[PDB]
Formats: C-alpha cells, structure tokens, sequence
C-alpha cells in the first residue's frame, strides 16, 4: 500500500501496515538553479545570490563564499571586519535555530514559549535592519570585509537582547529537558547509529547529536573561531530528543561567541584597502583620476581572480557548507559548486524513519532540520 | 597524517599531485585505476565523503586532458576514533564521448544523492548506481543544464516603451575566454593576486 | 496594525529616490553606472545632453529616461552603492502593491525627491482628493536622503 | 588663507566680464566644464559661488580664442588662468590683499580684460 | 626564423618582428597606447618598455618593445619589479593631466586608457594606498567641440599618442589633423574644417581614449549596453566587415570589424555614418491599393490581392527585378522562379551592360603584390576601400606575417612618413580623381570615352602622351592588375577591349561594379534573357520590384509589386501591391565580393515591423503564379547554393561568363559615381549625401548656373535638386550629376527646369 | 437585466460582501514563505497568495491547487520571484506566475516586509469591491477570469 505524502518536499512512503517500509523522497521543487546562474555574474554580484539558499542561517553562505574568494585573490580581512563577521554570523545562527526550536514548541503544544521564540527572532531581525537595512539577504559581507561600518544604535540594542537571552535559552532547554510528553515522543524514535551517519554524511550538527565530535569551526577553524571560547555540544544516542536538545545547547555557545567578540571590538577599518580588490574611498572620487578609473572599472566589469580552484569548509546551523569555486581569470566565476548541508543531510532520512510509526515521521524530519532552499538551490 | 601515506604512495605510482597555495590539494587518478584505488582509500581510514563536484571544462581558456571531470572530497572525521582530519580531493577526467565512471556506492553512502546530481546536471553516467534518476531538474527536461553548452535560458527584462534589455548583450563582466571590449587584455585583468 | 505606523530603521531599503543638490540641479548625470551593477537587470537608462540655458544636472550629461522595474528589483542597494553622485538612494516606502505588471515600472517622476507617496498611493489619493498617508515612521532621515521630507517624529 | 574665497569671488566676476563681452560683441560664450568637486561631491558640503570651472569665448566655428579657468577647491597653488589658444600666450592671475586681482604686479581690471579679449577676437577668430 | 625567449617561453618568429609582437606571440602582454595595427610604429607613449638581454647581458636602459627589432637568441623580461615599477609610473604620467570624466565620457568601458590603468598601474611596493600623487591644477582646455557633423573632439582627454594624425598621413593620405603648440601645451586641431577625406570616421575606432568620438552616435548608451551584430556592409562591391550596434530595435552606431583579407580594420564614411535612414522612417505593414490610394492590409489580405492582379497573367509576361544588394539566396530563387515560370526578363537594380563576370577576379592581396596598377574610374567613389589598399600598394607595403594573435601590433615594415611611388600606377577618369595624385601617368578624359582610350592601350590607335607612356608601362609590367568601374563596365565597346588587353597579358581584374552583390547575382543567373527587358527598360507587363525603378519602366505596366523598405512617392502613385522589406542590415545569407569572395550577412535586432525578406515574398508570389517555389527559408536555401557548389564563407568562387547586351548613350548628362548613396541623406548625412552638378566655368555660366545655387534637374531616373559647382576639370558642354544610386557611370538626357 | 440599477446594485452588494469574506490561502515557497508567517501570526478558501520562487517542476502543481478552488477567486503574488522571474533568470524558474495563473495583485519586495503584504490585500480588497483602476485611468475587473 503506497501513499504519496508531500514542507515543499514530496515523499513516496511505501507502507503496508503501520510500520514504514521505505520512504523515497523527491526534491527539485525549489530548484532555482543558483549554480548555473552564478557562472554569469560578478564576484560582487554573487553576494546577493548566497543568502537566498539557506535563507534562515543565510549569513553562513555569505561567509562561506566570501571566504573562498578572499583566499583566491588573497585579501586581508581587517580586525574589525573579522570581529563583526562572527557576531553577525552567530547572530544569524540563533535566527535559524530559534525557528527550528519554534516549530518544535508547537508539535509539543507549548504556546507562550513559542509566542516568545517569535519575538526573539523579530528582535534579532531588527538588529539586521539596523546595520544592513534588511531583515534578510543583507548585502553586507564583502570580499574585502564589510559593506560599511555599523551604526551607533547597534551596540546598545545588541546588549539588550544579549542580556535577556542568557537564561532565556536555559528556559527552553528546561521545557524540553524536563520532557513531559516530549520524552514519550522523541526518546526512542529516529535512530541514528554513530557509524552510519558518518557514511551518509549527515554533517548536520545533528551528527554530534549522535555522539560524533565534528564541528568544522573546531576541526578546520576559519574566521578566527580559532581563538574563541567554544563548547561543542553532544548527544548520547542519536534520537530526535537529543537532536532537539543539541540545537538548544548550540544557542548558548553562540551567545557566548557573541559576548566574547563584542569585547574585542575597537574602532578601525572594515575592509581591505587594496585598490585592486576594493573600490576607492567615496570622498576622493572628486579628485583622483585613478580613483575614478578604478571606481568606474570596479563596478562595471569586476576584478579578476587568478586561474585556480578553491574550497574552504565552514559550519552552519545545518552542517558542512562551502563553495567550490573554479576561477578562469575573469570578471565572473567559471564554476560555483555549493556544498548543501541540507542535501546530503536528507539521504539519512530513509534510514532515519524506517520501520517506525507514521505520524511520528513528521518530527522525524523536523529533527533533520532541512531548508528546501539549501537542498534544492 | 593519514594523508601523507596517500601522497608518499601517489608519488611512487605516477599520480599527478595538484597544489594551490591556499589550502587544498588534489591527486588525479587515471580512468582504470580509479575504481579499485579509491576503495583502497576508505580501507586506509577515510571515513566521510564530503562532496562530489562535476566539472565541465569546454570553455576553459587553457586546455585539459578531456572535457568532463569529477572531483571527490575524502576525509577522516576528527570527531571519531583515530581520525586525523586528513582531507583531500581526488580528480578523474572523463572523455566527452564516454560519460562512464563507476559508482562509489559500495563504499560510501553519501555518493547516493551526490552522484545523481552529477548525472542530472552533467551527462555523466555511473556504472552500478541503485537508480540513476534525475534529482533536481524537472522530469521532462531534456539535456543537462550545468554543462557549458546548455543555455542559461534567459529572458529580456522589460520596461516602458519598447525598451527592453537582453542580459547576454548587456553584461559588462568579462569571462576568462573573452578578449574584452578593447583589443586585448593583459596585466591585473588577466588574473590578479595580492602578496599577503 | 494598519492603524499604527510601523517604525523602520533609518537604514531600511525602500522605494528608490533620486536626489537634487541645493542649487536644485538633479544629482543624476545619466552615467548608467547603477544600472550596470544591478544583479537583476532592473534599471534602464537613456542619457541626454544638457541644455546650457536650461540645465538638468551639472556635467554635459543628464538622464533623459530613468526606469526601474520594481518587480525585477531585489533591493540590494548595489545601485545606490555604485552611484558616483549620490543620486539613486533607496528610501523608505514599501506600500507599493498594484494590479497591472507594467504599472510597476517606476519612472524618474515617480522617484524625484519632491515626490511623496508610492505610485498606487498617489494615484488613489488622486481619484479621492485625500492627501497621502504613509504607513511608516523613522527616527530620522539618513544623511544620504538629504531633502526627502518624511514622517520622522520618531 | 581666506584669500581662496576672495579668489573664487574674483572668478565669478571674470566670468561676469566674459558673459558681458560675449553678448556685447556678439560672440559665443561657452561653458567649457564644471568642477568635478561639485558633480562628484555627494552628501558632502559645497559653498562655492558657481559650478563652472572652465569658460571660453569661442567664434562662429566654435574654436575658442580665449580660454579661462580657476583651480578646484582641493588642488594646491590655486591660480586663475587665461590662455590664447593657438597664439602661445598664457597668463596667471593670483589674488593680493587690498590690491586685488593681479598678473604679478599689474592689476587685472575689466578694461584690461576687454583689451585682451578684443586683441584676441580680431586676431584669432576664424569666422 | 629567429629564436626568442620571452619570459619563460621560447618562440619562433621571422626576422623583422617587433619585440612587441614577439612578446604577445608567446602569449604575454604589455601596455600599448601609441601603436596601432597597420600604422607606423613609434615609441612615443613609452608604455611598451621591456628589459632586453642579448648575449645574459642585460642592456642598461629599458627598450620600447614596439620599435625594437628582434635578434637571434634574445631574452625579453616583462615581469621584473624594474619593468612593473616603470609601467605603473608611465600610467601615472598619462593620467596626470587627464580630465576625470569617466562616468560622463562616452568612451565608457571600451577605453584603452581605463583598461591599461587598472591593469598595470597603482604599483605594489614591498597600509593606506595612495591613489594620486599629482596635486596641482590639471590641464584645462577646449572641450566637446565638433570637427565635422560626424566627429566631436575632446582635447582635454587626448593622451598625445599619434594614432590619428599618423593615420591621416599614412592610410588615406589627407593631412587634416595635427598637433599645435608644444610642451605640455600641445593639442590636436585642424585648419581644414570640414574634415575633408571620406575616410575620417576611422580615427574614431583608433583613438585610444574619448578625444575623437563618433558624433553620429553621441550619448545613446554605454558601450557594454550595445548588442553587437557582426555582418557585412553592402553599400558597394567591396563588402567590408562591420559591426552593427543596437539597443531596443533602433540603430545606434556603425563600427569596423577586422577582416584582414578584404578591408583590414578600415570603414568608409558612407559605410559608417549613413545609418540615419535605416532606423528613422520606414514602412511597417504591407500596403494595397483600394480607392486610387493605398491602405493598411494584413499579409493575408495582401496575399489574396496579389493573387488577383496575377490571375490574369501568362507566365512569360512576368518580371523579376531585385535590388543591387539582394542576397545570394534571393537571387537563386528568383532565377528558378523565372526558369520554371519561363520568362525572358529578370534583372537586378545595378546590372551593367558588360558583365563583371567577364573578367577573372583579383584578390586585394594580389593588388599589394602586383607590379603595375592600371585604373580607369575613381576607386575613391566606386569602391572606396580600394583607395586604402592602393595607399599601401603605393608605399610598397606587402602582406604581413601572421602571429598567434593575428595581424601584428607593431609592423616594423611601416615607416612613418614613407615616400610614395608615382611610377607604380595610372589613372583615367572623367575628372581630377583623388588618387590621380599618386599616379604619374594620369589623364582627364570626358564621359564614355574610355572605349577609345582602351583601344589605344591594346595597340591599335594613337592616344595622348599619357596614354602612350601608359601603354609602355603596362607593356614592361611583369604582373599588373586592371581596375575599372563605370563607363568601362557599362559600355560594351570599352569593356570588350578591356577584357582583351587583360587576356593577352595574364592579369586579373577588379570590376568596381555599381551593383553591390553584382558578381554574385550574375553568378546566380539573374541576368535578363534574349527578350531584353532590363531593370531600366519598361518591358514586361506584370512584374516584381525589389526597389524603385525609373519612372519610365513603371508607367504603363498592368500589375506592379514593389517590395520596398521605405515608401517612395513613385510607389504610392504607380504601385498596386507594396510590401515591407528588410534592409541589408537586418537580412541574413551571403554576398559575393568584387574580388569574388563570399561574405556573410547577419541580422541586426532592428525594428523590422511586419517585414519579410524577398526570399519569402518571392516564394509567396510564385504561388500566385502557379509553380510552388523550391525555397522557403534560409536553412533549406543553404542546400541549394551548396548544390551549385559555391564555396563556404571567405572562399572565392570562380565563374566566368561571355555574353554582353549593349545599349546606346544619350550623352548630355553624366551620372558621376559617388561614394554616398542617395537614401543616406538623413539627419547628419543630410548635407553630405546631397546631390551635385559639375560643369566647366564657361559652359556652367553659359547655361545660367551660378557657383552656389540650388538647381532642380530631371533625368530618366528622376527629379533631384542639386548644388552646382564650377570645375575646370569637367569636359566642356557636359554636366556631371551625382549618381547617388546604383545607376552610376551612365549617360542620359535631361535638363534644368526653371 | 444585467445592466439594470437593480441587478448592478446587487452585484455591488455581493462584491462589498465577499470583499470582507476573503479567505487567504497562502502558498509558501522559499524565503517569502517565512516572511508571511509573520503576518499570519500578527492577527474552503478564495485568494491564493503565491509567496516565493515558483519552480518549473513545482508549476503544474500550483496549477491544480488553483483550478480546484471555488470560483469567485483571486491570486496575490508575493515578491520578485513570483511577480517577475526575480533575479533568477534562467532554465529553472517561471518568469511570472501569471504564465500559469491569473494574477490579480502584484507586491514588490524581496521579500516584502510583513506590513507591505497587508497593504497588498487591502488592494485586492478594494479591487473586488471594484473600486480600483490602473495608471491609464481604466476601472479594473474584480476577478481575473
Ligand atoms: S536595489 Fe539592486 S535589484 Fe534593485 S535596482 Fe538597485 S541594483 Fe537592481
Ligand atoms: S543614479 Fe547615479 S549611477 Fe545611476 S545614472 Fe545617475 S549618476 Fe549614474
Ligand atoms: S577617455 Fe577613458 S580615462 Fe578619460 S574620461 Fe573617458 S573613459 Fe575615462
Ligand atoms: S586625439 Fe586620440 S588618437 Fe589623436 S593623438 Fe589624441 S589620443 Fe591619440
Ligand atoms: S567601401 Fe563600400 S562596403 Fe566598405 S564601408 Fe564603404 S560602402 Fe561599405
Ligand atoms: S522574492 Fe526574494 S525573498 Fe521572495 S522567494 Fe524570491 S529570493 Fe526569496
Ligand atoms: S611606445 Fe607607445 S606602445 Fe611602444
Ligand atoms: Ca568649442
Ligand atoms: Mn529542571
Ligand atoms: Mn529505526
Ligand atoms: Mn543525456
Ligand atoms: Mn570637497
Ligand atoms: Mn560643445
Ligand atoms: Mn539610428
């Protein structure tokens, strides 16, 4: 008896009885085709195309890409930019997570706790609007560093929210930890054998939720995470109960990265002053012929990175993420392969919920935290 | 250190070793030796298979061995038993007339969805995959989008009074193989890199 | 809350506005640099030679036609960024929904600084004889929107 | 000093004589170029009196017989210049306190300017 | 060949090579301002400096790679800190007095100065980078000033290369531009105000910045915004490669497309500035006559109305008349339509009495390699680019070697201010022709008299002194070439003697045919049959027209179908079914060169309206005549040509033809062949494509004609107003009319209405 | 009848009627899907709102969803990707959902603020009341069928 159940994902769940014989997923419904259309844009222009895949923890795509390029032509990210980029990155982590957490607070009936998760997120998003002028898809990260400096109001407001979160995250851990129903709901279901997750590449930070200590910010450190006080949460046996919790723990360790980085924030530059890589200061466009030539040239046909191939792996709210850029010495990238954490993450969903019940199979996917934009792109 | 034992081995065995100064390194295996040699790689301690990226080299300014090529990312998770964190890329060029290349399905289970995308978007066939079916591109779509000679499929954007724009005739940005708007290109716009 | 005006930050990305200097000259010199940086091909520019007697801008070049497809537009501010003159600057309006595709391609006269309201707002406020009421409030106007009088009581 | 402002003040007036002589002897006055420090000044402040940096008195063909210019607000050694194109003759008017506009030691009055423009017009103008 | 080692790469390369070419030949690069393909190289900008080693014994100073020869076993370093520091410095000296216009400047993203600055300047010395060192008052001068109605000059932007002034002296030979003062004070200027030569638009594509710009296209779009359509220029027999630039259906600007075999990188002014009319006023729907007038009709209503006027027609009363610029495909179908539908009269707008196919075609290549140049006609006006291959031929220049990057950047063979050889050519023309300067043996005859000059050259009469020195010259000539255009090819007598002289001596010919696709249409069999009805002889009774014929051929006929592109007054009054047609700019298919080369036409995104190519219109009017045509579209038509075995693009197609239909000459007026064509008198080309009337100052004033008066004149080809000119070189008691069409080199009646 | 004060004054009553019994049925795709679940959280169905990039694979689906609806019905398009093809001009995305379904109102934004989508339905609201005209001056038909 084959039923056809199909977020914007479709599932061919084959099932006689009440168990689950085999789930055969079908994706391609949000296939925008970023990887092709990006072979047809500037390096600067692609910074608008990265946030649009994982639109939830979007900043990680921004950063993952900017990283592979900066390496490629060799740019030096100013101290102040490096700092603002981790605050900004993790402030985006909480946004994605808060959502995964929120979608959980409803399967679980907890309602005032949810109406709060939404308010937190809205307060994170207003911060984004404060510095980037948008809720998302902020065109803020740059190959040099960042678009511009941050406004005066940003620090004081980040302090408010960074002040009420500390124990706030604990409160959520609490409701799920002291799991009234949640226990009988998630504890057994969704078996992730440590050594099979490492076969299907379920990097998803719901990998460590099944006893594997692999977070890329630790194993292959990048934007100066190399130098932060950093706890990588773990889960005992890879069920959904632990997956849900792992992600709540990750929220504190984010909040601590934030406080830590917020300290080492001294005034300075925000992007690499190299004329070849970064358009000239705005004010001398009325004076230097070179500036004008540089500025004009910069914004029309971009700059040209050397012939070569690069890959830097980064950690998102969904696992390994990183752009594989083949440069041909042009104004635009020759190939742009994006490592979708959410795409490999889903091969571990047929095994995830095999033989299990059925109405459970909702929470059995929600726990894999997939964003279709990421899988399909 | 599990990586040095790969390199010390490819050196003796005539495998080219590719290295960019940025932190990535390759090892290009021939067509035949690829199958088995890769199985040997997992046995060597290579846990996790990160990605598999398909490459079309048709419109690349410099010439390469054959048109298509596939790259794999083998790792040893630092979060397990005796994981180093040794990661690396292995490349296989693949003839234009023979899009055939064995599956790694026996070895890594990641290679499932990853090989079908490389088959859907590039025309590359994998000998022995559970089911080589399209993944992302609509069912009736004919051909293989991600390869160079298949049209991006753009449409002119429209404005008020017969004023349209054709992107393919508008892009100021050059494209590697393009000589540009003046007579030729040289210098920093033939490829540029700072000196840290 | 279509009753209480939504406060947006002074940095927000709203309906593009073209600015003027004090002199009253338009800041735009129809260089079409903004259009050239637009990732979405949503700006069309036709230049024109200033009239020495009756000038539009400062150089020998001003913008005869200036058109942005508000449907195509993604709202990066890349255009505001590429501009050499401080001409095209994203403003605050967002209440700009409409019925016929080609009505949403704003023109130069929909965006000059003096203009107050989005296309649909002003049009309705036309056949109604009732002033335009914007639905936003901002703590203050960016320095970059010098002139753009809007609801800033804060 | 504050001379810079009085020199620019004097740039306006020289321009004033140009427009006068122009309408007067019925010969084309042509604004040749604006200050890029106005065109490309953005949100930045601008207090100068005009936006015209290069002026000229051209003939019927449009070929000039008199060229005039002052240096931008951001350039060093500000001078206002007069050149007879084609006849190799360049002038450099500075600004002295109390004295006024000088070409070194000789005051550059309306009269003296008109003299030069005439000499130039009769001699140089092709049509 | 010689062995050179650029940086880490070694290359073969012939002795004379410029180090600049040898450098680029290894696939390297170097700043390059003042040197240009096909011009004399001089180190003037001082940009292309390299370091040279020659025993390794580095020479002490840096060399201008563009004017340095290559020696055996020489090393060339283009990457040293010594090189690169010097470059960035030289880029700085350039941008020093430059204006700051980039956004406003029309030289946009296609500006060599801009590209070279971002490439080789702002040097990395090993935080805050310094963009500009110079902090003084930049050079201020004359700005936005038009030199001609086609060319506008910004002197402030000029970087003092010599690209322009050099070119005028060297290529066409018209020194109408030079520098003026000296020091930092020097500038480009003119005293020959109009910008005289008919090759003045070329400086437009060379000038490395936006000093010298195409005014025909001022302020339209930025260079990248233009969609570029490579095609061929069909305004005459040479068929120069061009690029057609368009944005939103309208025609913005014409430029030159390099195609070294034929024209090199040069276009003629009519070729480049007469586009005003092809996007401006045009017929957009099919017209049909109702009540003594024409009105709008669908292609449906017009296919029927066309079935009507022809239902009452026998297949031998049918006329098939194409325009001069019809495609090689449009002429093949018309040949077959007229073959099956047995008719004697099918012809083309420019057809010459004596077929250009008579003679063996000569390649422009051959012309440079030839020994003597026998010319009857004015190349300047008939086949303008021939002016420019003769400028090279006169200087003894010969076909350069071909490097990896094609035509050399610095041909050491071209010296600046080269001497010109007057012993190499002979010109014969109804007037003081331009290139008669570079010809010793020159003589001014009167219209249609070549018949006699040609007899003399064979050796059967006595010509003037010049015509004797000329016979003797072609005598001693080792491998000469014959060039001839109007009267020779329009007059059976001359043309027959012509082909004879050049038969005896094994020499090839350049027929400057008044029909553009002339050599090719003839190759398709689009020549009238025994009957006689030609493109100007009102003969048939029902006919198709691809143009506007002489009023004399319309008046009478029972059914007329004009397949125009614009609406003539002579059509809205004598036409029954008018059909919108595309220009050659928006067509597609092939042509054949005055040298027998087959060139391609590609279709520009111009506003065609409801227009359909004659290939379609012909197929549609073959149905309404019975037989179903063998040609539908281009893809399939291509098979039919490939069947007759016509070579691919760029190849030459050999095809001789012995037969000639003469006609008499009512010698009162002469249709002086001109460069500008008559339908180009739009906008700016308005004044330059006006008509002219030339007569000797006595006869001139004898027939009441002041030196500068606007006279109306009537010919078999129509009533045209025209400026009147005194010329002491015009033969007494004749009048020269500007033959601004493909009816040039004709003798006709007519008079001056008052 | 059809054009008589009586009839007309009913159909103006009926319109004003279901001008307030509008029952939005959101159809989330990508990023736009989540920015609407912020306006749903702040306060059989007619009025499908298309919110996100409409894939070509996904298109025939939204097709049936739309067909199998009641009849007095309206479509709202949310942001750049639904309205035009968005910044995504290529083989994989429909270049205006109006290719497949009659769009009644179009709302610019990427994605549009939540408070702008409120304005978007106040528009389609005042349009089924038949009180809306385009920029030419023409009165607009309440439903696009
Ligand atoms: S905001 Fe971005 S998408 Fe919109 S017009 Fe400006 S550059 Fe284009
Ligand atoms: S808005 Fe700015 S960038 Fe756009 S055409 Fe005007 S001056 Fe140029
Ligand atoms: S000539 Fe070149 S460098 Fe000078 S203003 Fe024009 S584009 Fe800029
Ligand atoms: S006008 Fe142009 S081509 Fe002539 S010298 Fe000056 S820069 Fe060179
Ligand atoms: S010589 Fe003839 S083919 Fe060449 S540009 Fe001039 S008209 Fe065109
Ligand atoms: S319009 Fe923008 S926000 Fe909405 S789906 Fe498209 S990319 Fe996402
Ligand atoms: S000196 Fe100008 S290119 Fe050689
Ligand atoms: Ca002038
Ligand atoms: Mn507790
Ligand atoms: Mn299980
Ligand atoms: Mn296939
Ligand atoms: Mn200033
Ligand atoms: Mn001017
Ligand atoms: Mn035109």
């Amino acid at each position: 008896m084959t039923l056809n159940v199909g977020g914007v994902l479709r599932l061919m769940v084959t099932l006689s009885g009440e168990e689950v014989l085999e789930v055969v997923p079908h994706i391609g419904y949000l296939h925008t085709g970023f990887e092709k259309t990006m072979e047809h844009r500037t390096y600067l222009q692609n910074i608008t195309y990265t946030p649009r895949m994982d639109y939830l923890h979007s900043f990680a795509h921004d950063l993952a890409y900017a990283l592979a390029v900066e390496k490629l032509l060799g740019a030096v990210v100013p101290p102040r930019a490096e700092t603002i980029r981790v605050i900004l990155n993790e402030l985006s982590r909480l946004a994605s997570h808060l959502v995964f957490l929120g979608t959980g607070l409803l399967d679980l009936g907890a309602l005032t706790p949810f109406f709060y998760a939404f308010r937190e997120r809205e307060t994170i998003l207003d911060l984004f609007e404060w510095v980037t002028g948008q809720r998302f898809h902020h065109n803020y990260i740059r190959i040099g560093g960042v678009k511009e400096d941050l406004p005066e109001e940003f620090v004081p407001e980040l302090k408010k929210l960074l002040e009420v979160l500390p124990h706030r995250i604990d409160e959520y851990e609490a409701l799920f930890a002291e799991s009234p129903i949640f226990y009988e709901r998630a504890r057994g279901v969704g078996v992730i054998p440590p050594e099979v997750a490492i076969d299907l590449g379920l990097t998803g930070g719901s990998l460590r939720a099944s006893g594997v200590n692999y977070d890329v910010r630790k194993a292959y450190p990048y934007s100066g995470y190399e130098t932060y006080t950093f706890d990588v949460p773990l889960g005992e046996r890879g069920d959904v109960f632990d997956r849900m919790l792992v992600r709540i723990r990750e929220m504190r360790e984010s909040v601590k990265i934030i406080k830590q980085a917020l300290e080492r924030l001294e005034p300075g530059p925000v992007r690499d002053p190299n004329p070849q890589i970064t358009p000239p200061p705005r004010h001398l466009l009325e004076t230097s012929m070179e500036a004008v030539i540089y500025h004009f040239k910069h914004y029309t046909e971009g700059f040209h990175p050397p012939k070569g191939e690069v890959y830097v792996p980064t950690e998102s709210a969904r696992g390994e993420l990183g752009y594989y850029i083949v440069s041909d010495g042009g104004s635009m990238p020759y190939r742009v392969k994006v490592r979708a954490p959410s795409f490999v993450n889903l091969q571990s969903l047929p095994y995830a919920c095999k033989g299990e019940q059925v109405p459970d199979m909702v929470a059995i996917i929600a726990s894999l935290d997939p964003v279709m934009g990421d899988v399909d792109r | 250190m599990r990586l040095e034992r790969v390199l010390e081995e490819a050196r003796a065995k005539g495998y080219p070793i590719e290295d960019n100064g940025l932190g990535n390194l390759w090892v290009v295996l021939p067509r035949e030796r690829f199958k088995e040699e890769m199985a040997h790689y997992k046995a060597m301690g290579f846990n996790f298979l990160a990605d598999i990226v398909g490459l079309d080299y048709l419109t690349y300014p410099d010439p390469r061995p054959e048109r298509f090529a596939v790259v794999y990312e083998l790792v040893s998770l630092p979060g397990w038993k005796d994981g180093d964190g040794s990661r690396f890329f292995v490349r296989v060029y693949v003839p234009e007339e023979d899009p055939r290349l064995p599956t790694v399905t026996d070895l890594w289970g990641s290679a499932n969805f990853l090989e079908r995308e490389v088959y859907d978007l590039f025309g590359i066939v994998f000998e022995g995959h559970p089911d080589l079916r399209k993944i992302l591109t609509p069912e009736d779509l004919e051909g293989h989008p991600l390869r160079k000679d298949y049209p991006l499929g753009e449409t002119p954007t429209l404005f008020r009074e017969g004023r349209y724009i054709i992107p393919a005739e508008f892009r100021a940005a050059l494209t590697g193989k393009d000589p540009g708007l003046t007579f030729y290109k040289g210098g920093s716009r033939k490829g540029y890199r700072s000196l840290w | 809350y279509p009753d209480a005006p939504v406060a947006l930050k002074p940095r927000f990305h709203g309906r593009h506005v073209l600015t003027r200097h004090p002199n009253g000259l338009e800041k735009c010199i129809g260089c079409s640099l903004c259009a050239a940086a637009c990732p979405a091909y949503a700006i069309y520019v036709e230049p024109a030679e200033n009239d020495p007697e009756n000038p539009v801008s400062a150089g020998e070049r001003y913008a005869k036609v200036y058109e942005i497809n508000m449907l195509r537009c993604i709202f990066c501010g890349l255009c505001e960024e590429a501009c050499p003159t401080g001409a095209i600057v994203l403003g605050y309006d967002f209440e700009m929904a409409d019925y016929e595709y080609s009505d949403l391609v704003y023109g130069k006269e929909d965006m000059l600084v003096d203009v107050v309201g989005t296309k649909p707002q002003r049009r309705e406020a036309k056949r109604t004889g009732k002033p335009v009421k914007v639905g936003y409030v901002v703590p203050y106007v960016r320095p970059e929107l010098e002139g753009f009088k809007a609801p800033t009581e804060g | 000093a504050s001379s810079e402002r009085e020199l620019y003040e004097a740039w306006v007036e020289l321009l004033s004589w140009m427009r006068e002589y122009a309408q007067a002897k019925g010969v084309r006055f042509e604004k040749e170029a604006d200050f890029p420090d106005f065109i490309y000044r953005m949100e930045r402040p601008y207090d100068l009196p005009t936006t015209i940096m290069t002026a000229s008195l051209s003939d019927g063909l449009g070929e000039p017989f008199l060229l005039a210019d002052v240096s931008p607000r951001h350039a060093k050694l500000k001078r206002i210049g007069l050149r007879l194109p084609r006849a190799h003759i360049h002038l450099h008017a500075h600004y002295e306190p109390g004295k006024g506009l000088v070409t070194g030691k000789i005051p550059l009055t309306k009269e003296r300017f008109f003299a030069l423009a005439d000499r130039a017009r009769e001699a140089l103008a092709f049509a | 060949m010689v062995r050179v080692k650029v940086n880490d790469r070694i290359v073969e390369v012939p002795p004379g090579t410029s180090v600049m070419d040898a450098v680029f030949h290894a696939g390297y690069d170097v700043p390059l301002f003042c040197s240009e393909k096909h011009l004399s190289p001089i180190g003037a900008c001082r940009m292309c400096l390299v370091r040279i080693g020659l025993p390794i014994q580095w020479q002490p100073k840096l060399a201008a790679s563009c004017v340095t020869a290559v020696a055996d076993g020489m090393v060339v370093d283009t990457l040293s800190d010594v090189v690169r520091e010097a470059q960035a410095g030289m880029v700085e000296f350039t941008l020093l007095n430059h204006p700051l216009d980039c956004p406003t400047c029309d030289k946009g993203g296609a500006c060599e100065l801009q590209d070279r600055t971002v490439e080789y300047g702002l040097y990395e010395k090993y935080e805050l980078p310094v963009y500009t060192r110079f902090e003084f008052t930049r050079r201020h001068v004359d700005k936005h000033h038009p030199l001609s109605p086609f060319v506008i000059l910004d002197r402030e932007r000029c970087i003092h290369c010599k690209r322009c002034v050099r070119y005028f002296e060297e290529v066409p030979g018209d020194e109408v531009l030079d520098f003026i003062e000296r020091g930092v004070h020097t500038f480009i200027g003119t005293m020959d105000f109009g910008l005289p030569s008919g090759f003045s638009g070329n400086i437009t594509d060379i000038c490395p910045v936006g000093a010298l710009l195409d005014l025909t296209a001022r302020f339209r779009a930025r260079n990248w915004e233009m969609e570029e359509t490579p095609t061929t220029c069909a305004l005459c027999p040479v068929g120069c490669g061009i690029t057609a630039d368009t944005r939103s259906g309208e025609l913005l600007r014409i430029r030159a497309r390099e195609v070294p075999e034929v024209n090199e990188i040069w276009i003629c002014d009519a070729g480049r500035f007469g586009h005003e009319w092809a996007d401006q006023n045009r017929l957009k729907t099919p017209l049909v006559r109702k009540e003594g007038r024409l009105v709008e009709a669908t292609w449906e209503e017009a296919f029927l109305a066309l079935k009507e006027g022809l239902k009452e027609a026998r297949g031998e009363e049918v006329g098939l008349y194409l325009a001069h610029d019809a495609t090689l495909e449009e002429g093949l179908l018309a040949s077959e339509l007229a073959k099956a539908l047995k008719t004697p009269h099918l012809d083309f707008q420019g057809r010459t009495a004596a077929p250009a196919s008579l003679f063996p075609p000569a390649s422009l290549e051959d012309l440079l390699q030839a020994d003597f140049a026998l010319v009857l006609g004015d190349p300047t006006e008939e086949a303008p680019i021939l002016h420019l291959r003769l400028s090279e031929f006169v200087r003894d220049l010969k076909p350069p070697h071909r490097y990896n990057h094609g035509t050399p950047f610095a041909d050491l063979q071209i010296k600046e201010r080269m001497p010109r050889r007057t012993d190499k050519m002979a010109l014969f023309a109804p007037y003081r022709a331009p290139l008669m300067k570079w010809a010793a043996i020159h003589e001014v005859h009167r219209p249609g008299e070549e018949r006699e000059i040609l007899l003399a050259l064979l050796g059967d009469k006595e010509g003037s002194e010049m015509v004797a020195k000329a016979k003797e010259a072609w005598e001693k000539a080792k491998n000469p070439v014959l060039i001839l255009g109007a009267g020779v090819l329009q007059d059976t007598v001359a043309a027959e003697r012509a082909r004879l002289l050049a038969e005896r001596k094994g020499a090839k010919v350049l027929a400057m045919t008044p029909a553009a696709n002339a050599r090719g249409l003839e190759a398709m069999g689009v020549l009238p049959g025994a009957k006689g009805a030609s493109w100007d002889e009102p003969g048939a009774l029902y006919a198709y027209y691809g143009f506007v014929p002489p009023e004399e051929a319309l008046k009478g006929k029972r059914f007329v179908v004009m397949h125009l592109s614009h609406l003539h007054p002579l059509a809205e009054r004598y036409a029954h079914v008018v059909l919108p047609a595309p220009t050659f700019y928006e067509k597609r298919g092939h042509l054949v060169n005055l040298e027998g080369r087959v060139l391609p036409l590609s279709p520009a995104p111009i506003e065609n309206g409801e227009a359909e190519g004659a290939l379609q219109v012909l197929a549609l009017l073959a149905e309404a005549l019975g037989v179903r045509p063998p040609f539908r579209l281009h893809l399939e038509a291509q098979k039919a040509l490939k069947a007759r075995k016509v070579p691919e693009a760029m190849g030459r197609l050999s095809f001789r033809l012995k037969e000639l239909r003469p006609k008499e000459r009512k010698g009162a007026f002469y249709l002086r062949p001109t460069m500008w064509k008559a339908h180009q008198a739009v906008g700016k080309a308005q004044e330059a494509a006006r008509a002219e009337l030339w007569a000797h100052p006595e006869t001139a004033r004898a027939e009441a004609l002041p030196e500068g008066a606007q006279v109306a004149v009537e010919t078999p080809f129509g009533r045209v107003e025209a400026r009147v000119v005194h010329r002491e070189d015009v033969p007494k008691g004749h009048l020269y009319l500007s033959a601004l069409g493909p009816a040039a080199g004709l003798r006709v009646e007519g008079r001056v209405l008052v | 009848e059809r054009e008589g004060i009586l009839f007309t004054t009913l159909e103006k009553l009926v319109a004003w009627g279901r001008s307030n019994s509008l029952w939005p049925a959101t159809f989330g795709l990508a990023c736009c899907a989540i920015e609407m679940m912020a306006s749903t959280d702040a306060r059989q169905a007619d009025v499908m709102i298309v919110a996100g990039r409409l894939s070509k694979k996904m298109a025939p689906v939204m097709r049936r969803v739309w067909e199998q609806m009641p009849d007095p019905k309206w479509v709202i398009s949310m942001g750049a990707c639904a309205s035009s093809g968005g910044m995504f001009n290529n083989y994989a995305i429909v270049q205006n959902v109006d290719s497949v379904v009659p769009v009644d109102v179009y709302v610019p934004g990427c994605p549009p603020r939540p408070e702008a989508l409120i304005y978007a339905v106040m528009q389609l609201q005042k349009k089924v009341r038949g009180q809306a005209y385009n920029e030419r001056g023409e009165r607009l038909p309440p439903v696009a069928a």
